[PDB]
Protein backbone atom coordinates (compact mmCIF):
# COMPACT_ATOMS: atom_id res chain seq x y z
CA UNK A 1 0.00 0.00 0.00
CA UNK A 2 2.97 2.39 0.51
CA UNK A 3 5.80 1.49 -1.95
CA UNK A 4 6.35 3.02 -5.41
CA UNK A 5 5.60 -0.32 -7.03
CA UNK A 6 2.55 0.57 -8.99
CA UNK A 7 1.59 1.34 -12.56
CA UNK A 8 1.62 4.91 -13.84
CA UNK A 9 -1.72 6.46 -13.55
CA UNK A 10 -3.20 9.80 -14.57
CA UNK A 11 -6.92 9.81 -14.36
CA UNK A 12 -8.25 10.53 -10.91
CA UNK A 13 -11.64 12.29 -10.80
CA UNK A 14 -14.24 12.93 -8.17
CA UNK A 15 -15.90 9.58 -8.08
CA UNK A 16 -18.31 9.96 -5.27
CA UNK A 17 -19.46 12.37 -2.63
CA UNK A 18 -20.86 11.80 0.84
CA UNK A 19 -21.99 14.80 2.98
CA UNK A 20 -22.93 15.24 6.68
CA UNK A 21 -25.26 18.19 6.33
CA UNK A 22 -26.02 20.71 9.02
CA UNK A 23 -29.56 20.94 8.36
CA UNK A 24 -31.05 22.35 11.53
CA UNK A 25 -29.53 25.08 13.64
CA UNK A 26 -29.52 26.09 17.28
CA UNK A 27 -28.68 29.54 18.67
CA UNK A 28 -26.82 30.71 21.73
CA UNK A 29 -27.68 34.14 22.88
CA UNK A 30 -24.88 35.26 25.08
CA UNK A 31 -25.38 38.55 26.87
CA UNK A 32 -23.97 39.65 30.19
CA UNK A 33 -27.10 40.09 32.21
CA UNK A 34 -29.25 37.67 34.17
CA UNK A 35 -32.41 37.47 32.04
CA UNK A 36 -33.99 35.08 34.50
CA UNK A 37 -34.61 37.94 37.05
CA UNK A 38 -36.17 41.41 37.37
CA UNK A 39 -35.50 44.16 34.84
CA UNK A 40 -37.00 47.17 36.50
CA UNK A 41 -38.75 49.61 34.15
CA UNK A 42 -38.03 52.56 31.91
CA UNK A 43 -37.11 54.91 34.75
CA UNK A 44 -36.78 52.44 37.64
CA UNK A 45 -34.24 50.42 35.70
CA UNK A 46 -32.64 47.33 37.35
CA UNK A 47 -29.29 46.15 35.75
CA UNK A 48 -28.82 42.51 37.00
CA UNK A 49 -25.29 41.21 36.49
CA UNK B 1 28.88 -10.06 -63.69
CA UNK B 2 27.64 -8.65 -67.01
CA UNK B 3 24.83 -11.24 -67.23
CA UNK B 4 23.58 -12.40 -63.79
CA UNK B 5 22.83 -10.39 -60.59
CA UNK B 6 22.16 -11.56 -56.97
CA UNK B 7 19.31 -10.61 -54.68
CA UNK B 8 19.50 -10.49 -50.89
CA UNK B 9 16.16 -11.14 -49.26
CA UNK B 10 14.35 -10.76 -45.96
CA UNK B 11 10.73 -11.83 -45.63
CA UNK B 12 7.95 -9.40 -44.98
CA UNK B 13 6.54 -11.50 -42.17
CA UNK B 14 3.94 -8.87 -41.62
CA UNK B 15 2.52 -8.94 -45.10
CA UNK B 16 2.87 -12.60 -45.50
CA UNK B 17 1.04 -13.80 -42.42
CA UNK B 18 -1.34 -11.10 -41.04
CA UNK B 19 -4.03 -10.38 -43.59
CA UNK B 20 -7.69 -10.58 -42.55
CA UNK B 21 -9.10 -11.05 -39.08
CA UNK B 22 -6.05 -12.79 -37.61
CA UNK B 23 -4.68 -10.24 -35.28
CA UNK B 24 -8.08 -9.54 -33.66
CA UNK B 25 -8.39 -13.04 -32.12
CA UNK B 26 -5.11 -13.24 -30.30
CA UNK B 27 -5.82 -12.95 -26.61
CA UNK B 28 -3.96 -12.12 -23.44
CA UNK B 29 -1.65 -9.78 -25.25
CA UNK B 30 -0.01 -6.78 -23.51
CA UNK B 31 -0.75 -3.92 -25.87
CA UNK B 32 1.33 -0.91 -26.02
CA UNK B 33 -0.27 1.35 -28.54
CA UNK B 34 -3.20 0.90 -30.80
CA UNK B 35 -6.17 2.67 -32.17
CA UNK B 36 -9.54 2.20 -30.58
CA UNK B 37 -13.08 1.45 -31.83
CA UNK B 38 -15.50 4.21 -30.95
CA UNK B 39 -16.64 2.16 -28.05
CA UNK B 40 -13.13 1.29 -26.75
CA UNK B 41 -12.22 5.01 -27.24
CA UNK B 42 -14.93 6.46 -25.06
CA UNK B 43 -13.68 4.02 -22.37
CA UNK B 44 -10.04 5.16 -22.56
CA UNK B 45 -11.07 8.76 -23.29
CA UNK B 46 -10.13 10.06 -19.88
CA UNK B 47 -6.73 8.51 -20.10
CA UNK B 48 -6.00 9.92 -23.50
Amino acid sequence: RSNNDVLATSTMRVHAIKSELFTQLEYILTIGANLRKSFGTAEKPKFPS
Amino acid sequence: NDKVCELSLVPDVVMTYTQGNVLNTLNNVNVIRQHYTQTEYEQNLEQI
